[PDB]
């Protein structure tokens, strides 16, 4: 994946409208909910039963959060993904053991979540420049695994 | 499995889509041809560019089927039977391109819907548009 | 979709691996954790060395599980119910990985029996396959 | 998706005792049997209607060896497969509008073959280097559609 100096610019642009900590929990909660069993990684949250719970969950939201916050960082290295994520990949397969699938099953659901935040503004280039982005995240983030 | 549940979240959500599910099968066209360029190799015979006349008329199409189906939902297979032939014996899109279409639907829904597009009914909407997708893609081999 | 000629594909095949199911099994896994080592995210409690007891043990319990499918190919549904429920609010695996440990388990068959994995024959073990791991993903959500 | 030192000499060995035009013709016969759909692009082929006529067909025959024969020539540069099937990735897309996709199940056709092959000899190990090969093809031939 590599992201051309339009793309670039369309994520850069639309990132800076972003509310972090909101979309975060928005995406994580998200996730939980549309493919239920990524919540396999997330018992020690508590209860993720149903929808409103897990959009609810103060753990929940306080992850998403984390996760969209090393997301957020990543996004000053739009052309050196693998590296920035080099540690976060070690981390997950080594310690986490969360399956890289997962990262892009949050790609996607952090676009659906950006194109309802944003609406009209979410373009069809903006949005082609944000999947290519998550895409590339997750292939950073499952760059590591062994 | 499409549960009851997710029928209803889908009628309601469509219902709400109302005249405009045309214009967001043609958005969600465009937006899958730039998003995953791949998706173009199924169309050399179109002009994919912005604002394309066949790219809107094949939304419609795609749009009509959408709705015919989330009519006639307790029956997907019969609603789509036509379609699942077509796509099978004769155009042979690749099945894993129908979870790319999928997305861009669910994105274009998203861009649409600021009221309705809650967590839960996003799920259905995912769910409901896997089962067309494996309907679509059920007589392959 | 099995048809009459997958399922006497696949009963014919699956003759010498039901009577080796922990060999094919355990091969088949350790396979799939070279070959795709995200996979092996799935078993931090195993130990996944060459030969251990627990692959070994798996890998037959997953081979015994399949043995038990052609027999009773005629209703995979009921045959798998216990297993799906298993795996869609236990194990909650994702279902992207059936697709790798099916190649893998394919992969096995054609190392071991040749005669047996004729192209027609590796066309109805590809379905059996996604149609098993179709009935293990369709309780998920 | 870069391979280990040993993994591109495990991969480059056994492909010494490797037909190529033999085992391509095996691998695009049983990929057009086994993905009926992928038969789209071969309708000028003729018979395709049974597995027999598909793996007796002389012009599947001599596509397989085409394709296997570009493969193999990829195995002395993988180091950088993406720069190496640059062109044929343009001709792919532009005047040939092969889904990607489908190098990814030919991929693991072929490694299916390979097992079929080499029986004993094809390694769990010998499998990964392989299949690490193949989606490293995969990935250069797809890597310039637009
Ligand atoms: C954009 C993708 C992702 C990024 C950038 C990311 C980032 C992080 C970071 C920075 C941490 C450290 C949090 C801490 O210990 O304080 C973390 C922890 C973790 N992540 Fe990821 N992650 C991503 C996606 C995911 C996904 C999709 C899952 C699984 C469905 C996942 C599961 C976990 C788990 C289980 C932890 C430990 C949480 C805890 O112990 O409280 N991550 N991740
Ligand atoms: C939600 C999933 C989909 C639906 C409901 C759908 C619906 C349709 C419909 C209604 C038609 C018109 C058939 C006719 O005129 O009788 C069609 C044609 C077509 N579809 Fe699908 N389709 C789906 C996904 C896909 C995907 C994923 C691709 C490829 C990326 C694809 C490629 C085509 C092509 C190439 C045509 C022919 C267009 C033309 O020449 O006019 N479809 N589809
Ligand atoms: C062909 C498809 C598969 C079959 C037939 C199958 C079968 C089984 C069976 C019979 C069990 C034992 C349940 C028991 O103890 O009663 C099981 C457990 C399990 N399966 Fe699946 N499975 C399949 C695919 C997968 C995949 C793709 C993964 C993940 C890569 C997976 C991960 C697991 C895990 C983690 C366990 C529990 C292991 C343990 O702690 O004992 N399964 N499966
Ligand atoms: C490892 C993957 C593959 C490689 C390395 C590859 C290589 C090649 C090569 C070297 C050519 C000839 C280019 C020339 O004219 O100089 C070619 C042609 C072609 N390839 Fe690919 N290919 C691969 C997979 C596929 C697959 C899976 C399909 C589709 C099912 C496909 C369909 C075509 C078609 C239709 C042609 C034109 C054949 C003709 O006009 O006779 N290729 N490919
Ligand atoms: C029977 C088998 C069958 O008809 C079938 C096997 C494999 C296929 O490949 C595409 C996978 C779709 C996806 O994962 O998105 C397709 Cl399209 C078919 Cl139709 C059967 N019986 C119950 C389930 N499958
Ligand atoms: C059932 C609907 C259902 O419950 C369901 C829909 C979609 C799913 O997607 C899995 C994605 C596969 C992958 O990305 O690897 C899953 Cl797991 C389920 Cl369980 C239904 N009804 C008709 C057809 N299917």
């Amino acid at each position: 994946v590599h992201l051309t100096p339009e793309e670039k610019s369309a994520v850069t642009a639309l990132w800076g409208k972003v509310n972090v900590d909101e979309v975060g929990g928005e995406a994580l909660g998200r996730l939980l909910v549309v493919y239920p069993w990524t919540q396999r990684f997330f018992e020690s949250f508590g209860d993720l039963s149903t929808p409103d719970a897990v959009m609810g969950n103060p753990k929940v939201k306080a992850h998403g959060k984390k996760v969209l916050g090393a997301f957020s960082d990543g996004l000053a290295h739009l052309d050196n993904l693998k590296g920035t994520f080099a540690t976060l990949s070690e981390l997950h397969c080594d310690k986490l053991h969360v399956d890289p699938e997962n990262f892009r099953l949050l790609g996607n659901v952090l676009v659906c979540v950006l194109a309802h935040h944003f609406g009209k503004e979410f373009t069809p280039p903006v949005q082609a420049a944000y999947q290519k982005v998550v895409a590339g995240v997750a292939n950073a983030l499952a760059h590591k695994y062994h | 499995v499409l549960s009851p549940a997710d029928k209803t979240n889908v009628k309601a959500a469509w219902g709400k889509v109302g005249a405009h599910a045309g214009e967001y099968g043609a958005e969600a066209l465009e937006r899958m041809f730039l998003s995953f360029p791949t998706t173009k190799t199924y169309f050399p015979h179109f002009d994919l560019s912005h604002g394309s006349a066949q790219v809107k008329g094949h939304g419609k199409k795609v749009a009509d089927a959408l709705t015919n189906a989330v009519a006639h939902v307790d029956d997907m297979p019969n609603a789509l039977s036509a379609l699942s032939d077509l796509h099978a014996h004769k155009l042979r899109v690749d099945p894993v391109n129908f979870k790319l279409l999928s997305h861009c639907l669910l994105v274009t829904l998203a861009a649409h819907l600021p009221a309705e597009f809650t967590p839960a009914v996003h799920a259905s909407l995912d769910k409901f548009l896997a089962s067309v997708s494996t309907v679509l893609t059920s007589k392959y081999r």
